Order: structure tokens, then sequence, then C-alpha cells
């Protein structure tokens, strides 16, 4: 799957 | 005999704790109140406190000294794995062997939608890592530790994640010999070890309890889109 929020967090 | 690097790491991990965790509990009031009366009540609560945990979670991380040297995708693996793990781990600094609203009890976590199955275990753990009694220098080292594990799940660069691991680890280790003295060092980093051992059985069966819970689309109807996107969907 893609982590778009986990991704976004992370910079 | 801590080299000036690991006083350094010892410092930035402590700043990147006192950055994300509010021991004033002053953002719980923005959470989806807790509802004790009640299948299933305490769920919207609990998923916001971890959903807001995650977040907290990932701010600490990125202040993880080689954290940001890895790849986005090893990342993105190693905070999905451990998540629960921190969260558990960083939860124990409000435990107590002895607010009221947000002091949380077995029966809570049981309105969460989860078991003595669980619950009993991680009281145990709590308990155990309450006695270690550990520095808070000790305690942020550990999260660090534990969120930068080679053996995660669909780690590509095991070796760097390893590298940066053993880094933190050699610093826990020293740390210990040099500022925590005895008795109550005695076997203190195997002790510790043994913890992040637990975490992992912990892990698996919150893992276990998660899919049955968010089986049901009116319980994954109570969580967060975060909480979803971490813990799967
Ligand atoms: C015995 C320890 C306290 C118990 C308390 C309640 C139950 C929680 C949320 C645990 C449950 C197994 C998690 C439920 C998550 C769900 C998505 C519903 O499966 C994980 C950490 C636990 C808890 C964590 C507590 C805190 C408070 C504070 O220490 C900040 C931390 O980030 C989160």
């Amino acid at each position: 799957k893609n982590h778009p929020m986990l991704m976004n967090l992370l910079k | 005999k801590l080299s000036e690097e690991q006083q350094h790491i010892i410092a930035i991990l402590l700043d990147a704790h006192h950055k994300t965790y509010d021991p004033t509990y002053a953002d719980f009031r923005d959470f989806r109140p807790p509802v004790r009366m009640s299948p299933l009540s305490m769920l919207p609560h609990l998923a916001d406190l971890v959903s807001y945990s995650i977040q907290k979670v990932i701010g600490f991380a990125k202040m993880i000294p080689g954290f940001r040297d890895l790849t986005s995708d090893d990342q993105i693996v190693l905070l999905k794995s451990s998540a629960i793990e921190v969260i558990m781990l960083r939860s124990n600094q409000s435990f107590t062997m002895d607010s009221q609203d947000y002091k949380y009890d077995v029966t809570d976590v049981s309105k969460a939608g989860h078991t003595l199955e669980l619950i009993e275990p991680l009281i145990k753990f709590q308990v155990g890592l309450k006695k270690l009694n550990l520095h808070e220098e000790e305690h942020v080292l550990l999260m660090a530790i534990c969120i930068v594990s080679p053996d995660r799940p669909g780690v590509q660069d095991a070796k760097l994640v390893e590298a940066i691991q053993d880094r933190l680890s050699n610093t826990l280790q020293t740390y210990i010999r040099c500022r925590h003295p005895p008795p109550g060092s005695h076997q203190l980093y195997a002790k510790m070890i043994q913890k992040l051992a637990d975490l992992r059985s912990l892990n698996e069966e919150h893992s276990k309890q998660y899919r049955s819970l968010s089986f049901q689309p009116e319980n994954s109807m109570k969580l967060t889109p975060l909480v979803l996107e971490v813990f799967g969907n």
C-alpha cells in the first residue's frame, strides 16, 4: 500500500 | 568514557523526547472524549490517543541521529512496525504501580476492543519496565534503538539500519557503565533488550486483535485515517 500521511509526516 | 559523540547523541534524544512528550496532557482535550458507563465505548478516545501518539513517535524518530540517512521506504517500514512498541514504551512514563479522566486502566483497554491476552502481558511489561527505574537517558535511547531495528520485515538497507542502531546501542552500553551505578546497573542492558523482545510479542498480539477489531467496518469506522494507514486497513 501507499502511506501518504506517514510519508508527509516524515517530511 | 562516554565520547563527545555519545554525549551529543544523548542530548539530542533527550531534547527530541522533550519536544514530543507533553506530560501535562494539554492536547488530550482535543480527542474524542472517553466514555465509561459500553461495548467499544473507549475506542474513539483511545484511537485518537494512539493516532496522536503515532504523530509524536514520528517526530521523535526523525530526530534520531542517523535516521535521516535511511531511505524514505526504510523510514516507513521502521515506523510502521515499531509504532505500537514505542507507544507502549513511552507510556511507561505515565504508568504508575499505584488527571482522572485520562488515567487508563484494564477495563478502559478492554472497552477499546482488546482482551486480557494482550492486556495481561502489557501490564506485566509496564511493571517490569518500571522496576528497572531507567534514567531518562536510557529511556530515550531504548525508544530510538527500538525504532531502528535491522530485523523489521521489509527493511532494504539492513546493514545501514544495523549500523545506526549499533551506534545507539554502544552509547547505551557505555552510558550504563559510566553513569548508572550498581546494583541498579546489574545486567541492565540485557534486561532492556529483553524488554524489546517482550515488545515484539506484545506487537504480534496487538496486531492480531487489531485485525479482528478493524474487520468490522463499524469499528474501523471509529478509528482515524493515520491509524488505518499505519496499523493497516
Ligand atoms: C498501562 C499503560 C497505559 C495504557 C494506555 C491505554 C491502552 C493503550 C492505548 C494500548 C492498546 C493496546 C492500544 C489500542 C489501539 C487500537 C487501535 C484500538 O488497537 C497501547 C498503549 C496503551 C496506553 C498508552 C498510553 C499513553 C499515555 C501517555 O503516556 C502518552 C503515550 O503516547 C500514550
